[PDB]
């Protein structure tokens, strides 16, 4: 009854007690995270793909995102053609069910690349061809 | 110790002892804006007066990410394909199954390697999260590591080294160790006939593996220092949040709201000065974390190279005694190497001399020594005990009697004369 | 007068006469059982019959050290003496330590 | 007011002189048990004194 | 400030010379182990010849 405010091992204030209805709120701050262009060199194309790091893809939307509101920004920070990778949110990219040598690192196992439709796939990555020894 | 008596085992011991050693530390990022100034304005364009810190910074920390990456890859990507163990498992009597893969569990991982999952246990990550420092996942999940240890045991135990240079070329398991027995200067016929019971020490030594692991908790220690390193430093980057430095608050937006700017400046700019000198602090203790881990990995992948893909004649290189073999476990954040090893088990003294006399020649061992057991003379094989009468195929000639010191009179047989 | 601003020496955990036991120890090993002492227990073996291993093991056949023991002996006693003058003469010698 | 600079550089130096017994242990104590030479030094002409 | 400037300048300077002097550290025990424990097919690791 006579705490106000909590705080979390780092000291940061993580609940608060309401003033008027009397009731405990936590709070969690708002996402944030970086944001990588995957990319073939310009001299093969100029499509991108957008990974928002460890977001969930339903997060990503331009109307609040600090995406800019341009065309092309506001097609590439929307969550809806978004796919999931552990790594964070992916957009742009195709996802394939096949397995190649690794091109272009995104993490958690998936990989990403150029393949000529001439989109930017990303798949999981395939550590080599399978063997059984007679 | 005297000039005239040698001491030859008449035994042996299979011993297998493990060495863990960390690969890659956790992939850590850092935004420099948002955690020296979260998302004040009047603070990011003070800041900006500050130079190209952040981007040294983003630098260093990415390219310390990427080296993570790079030292799993070199350690455990040292397979050309993924090789698969044969459903039927006669290996000679070998049993490796707490060392196989486990296709029970999701995981895919091996007896030994979730004991290790277990063993070491993490350092909580949302409150060092919430303020600009995010932790990139990497690369190679578990899953694939699991993959890359489980095809490197497949080829050592179904084509023993070969598949390390080239090709695998199968190879029965029981003449993979006689092998490795003529790599440490024991004839095979010592391996052919005391078969089961070495197979019965190399399972023994194998099941007191997790025993070894389970009992000392200090065993798993390099691995959980790398954890506890990274988890410490990042608390107290975070803790060097709550600092005041001089100011009058350690709140950005108690200083936006309570002054001015013209007065806010001096506050903020005591904070960043404190902020930043935090985080190059922290960038640099990584680096020379990363260094270490570096190293570390290079050892790795060397005793990798050659004590899986081979067998060393490094001493104590891939354990302790004479190196007959190595099998890879996967490791939160490193690898653990089970080396087995030979080692002699119960000497005797025997008189000893350097060359026999026999008409008025020279005899020298051809590949090992003479020995006496009080009143007949042998030759044997220097690290295993197996006398033989000595004949002109064992020993070979050269010169008289008239300058050996200590050479011994005796009869040297000939396999031609009956 | 570097002490006196709270910085401290601590001593090292091994004194010196311990090191020189472990030198010791190692190099009795290695000379009353050759390179067996490294992988288990200590076996035996005379001395002269160790370098014929040794000789062994870089392309030699060992009748070459049993025929030319003494010329050996001597070479490795004169050797062992000038590594001291070697020490003494050259300034630039313990330059690492 | 600083912080915890002082915590992070006696932890610092801590590892370092530990680290330091660490090598000395590794590069030395290689050996299980403490051999002694025999007291006749007839080695074969050899001459270790 | 300058003080505590100082101070963590040493500390960083100790740090790598102690990374240093464990890598110098690490090759002496190789050397021990594989120079005197056992006889080096190693080119040039254990001396010339
Ligand atoms: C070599 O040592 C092994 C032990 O490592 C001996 O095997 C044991 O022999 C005793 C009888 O003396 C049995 O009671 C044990 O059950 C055996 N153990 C195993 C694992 O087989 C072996 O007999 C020894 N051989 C020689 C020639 O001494
Ligand atoms: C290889 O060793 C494992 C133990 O590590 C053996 O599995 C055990 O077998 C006994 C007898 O069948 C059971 O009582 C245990 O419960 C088993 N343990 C486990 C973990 O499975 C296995 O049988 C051995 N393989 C061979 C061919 O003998
Ligand atoms: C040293 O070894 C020789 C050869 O094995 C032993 O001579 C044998 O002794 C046994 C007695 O148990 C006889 O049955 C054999 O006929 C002997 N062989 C020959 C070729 O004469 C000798 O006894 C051993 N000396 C010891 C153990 O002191
Ligand atoms: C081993 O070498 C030492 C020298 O390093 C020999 O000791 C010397 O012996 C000569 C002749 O007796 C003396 O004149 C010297 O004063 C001795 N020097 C020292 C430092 O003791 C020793 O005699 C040699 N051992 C053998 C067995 O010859
Ligand atoms: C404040 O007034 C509102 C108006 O009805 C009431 O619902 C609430 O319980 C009051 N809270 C306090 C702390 O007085
Ligand atoms: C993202 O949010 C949806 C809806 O709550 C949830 O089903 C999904 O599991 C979330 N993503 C991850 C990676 O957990
Ligand atoms: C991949 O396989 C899944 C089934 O697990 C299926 O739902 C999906 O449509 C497939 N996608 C492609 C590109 O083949
Ligand atoms: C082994 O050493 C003992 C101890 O002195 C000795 O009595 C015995 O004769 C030695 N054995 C041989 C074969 O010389
Ligand atoms: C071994 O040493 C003893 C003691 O001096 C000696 O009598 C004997 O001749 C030596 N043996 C040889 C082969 O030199
Ligand atoms: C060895 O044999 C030769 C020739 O028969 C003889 O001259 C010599 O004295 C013998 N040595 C011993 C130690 O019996």
């Amino acid at each position: 009854p006579f705490q106000q405010f909590g705080r979390d091992i780092a000291d940061t204030t993580d609940a608060v007690r309401d003033p008027q209805t009397l009731e405990i709120l936590d709070i969690t701050p708002c996402s944030f995270g970086g944001v990588s262009v995957i990319t073939p060199g310009t001299n093969t194309s100029n499509q991108v793909a957008v990974l928002y790091q460890g977001v969930n893809c339903t997060e990503v939307s331009v109307a609040i995102h600090a995406d800019q509101l341009t065309p092309t920004w506001r097609v590439y920070s929307t969550g809806s053609n978004g796919f999931q990778t552990r790594a964070g949110c992916l957009i742009g990219a195709e996802y394939v069910n096949n397995s190649y040598e690794c091109d272009i690192p995104i993490g958690a196992g998936i990989c990403a690349s150029y393949q000529t439709s001439q989109p930017i796939i990303a798949y999981t990555m395939s550590l080599g061809a399978e063997n059984s020894v007679a | 110790y005297s000039n005239n008596s040698i001491a030859i085992p008449t035994n042996f011991t299979i011993s297998v002892t493990t060495e863990i050693l960390p690969v890659s530390m956790t992939k850590t990022s850092v935004d420099c804006t948002m955690y020296i100034c979260g998302d004040s304005t009047e603070c990011s364009n003070l800041l900006l007066q500050y130079g190209s810190f952040c981007t040294q910074l983003k630098r260093a920390l990415t390219g310390i990410a990427v080296e993570q990456d790079k030292n799993t890859q070199e350690v455990f990507a040292q397979v050309k394909q993924i090789y698969k163990i044969p459903p039927i498992k006669h290996f000679g009597g070998f049993n490796f199954s707490q060392i196989l893969p486990d296709p029970s569990k999701p995981s895919k991982r091996s007896f030994i390697e979730d004991l290790l999952f277990n063993k070491v246990t993490l350092a909580l990550i949302c409150a060092q999260k919430f303020n600009g420092l995010t932790v990139l996942p990497p690369l190679l999940t578990d899953e694939m590591i699991a993959q890359y240890t489980s095809a490197l045991l497949a080829g050592t135990i179904t084509s023993g080294w070969t598949f390390g240079a080239g090709a695998a070329l199968q190879i029965p398991f029981a003449m993979q160790m006689a092998y490795r027995f003529n790599g440490i200067g024991v004839t095979q016929n010592v391996l052919y006939e005391n078969q089961k019971l070495i197979a019965n020490q190399f399972n023994s030594a194998i099941g007191k593996i997790q025993g070894s692991l389970s009992s000392t908790a200090s065993a798993l220690g390099k691995l959980q220092d790398v954890v506890n390193h990274n988890a410490q430093a990042l608390n107290t980057l975070v803790k060097q949040l709550s600092s005041k430095f001089g100011a009058i608050s350690s709140v950005l937006n108690d200083i936006l709201s309570r002054l001015d700017p013209p007065e806010a400046e001096v506050q903020i700019d005591r904070l960043i000065t404190g902020r930043l000198q935090s985080l190059q602090t922290y960038v640099t203790q990584q680096l020379i974390r990363a260094a270490e881990i570096r190293a570390s990995a290079n050892l790795a992948a060397t005793k990798m190279s050659e004590c899986v893909l081979g067998q060393s004649k490094r001493v104590d290189f891939c354990g302790k005694g004479y190196h007959l073999m190595s099998f890879p476990q996967s490791a939160p954040h490193g690898v653990v190497f089970l080396h087995v090893t030979y080692v002699p088990a119960q000497e005797k003294n025997f008189t000893t001399a350097p060359a026999i006399c026999h008409d008025g020649k020279a005899h020298f061992p051809r590949e090992g020594v003479f020995v006496s057991n009080g009143t007949h003379w042998f030759v044997t094989q220097r690290n295993f005990y197996e006398p033989q009468i000595i004949t002109t195929d064992n020993t070979f000639v050269s010169g008289n009697c008239d300058v050996v010191i200590g050479i011994v009179n005796n009869t040297v047989y000939d396999p031609l004369q009956p």
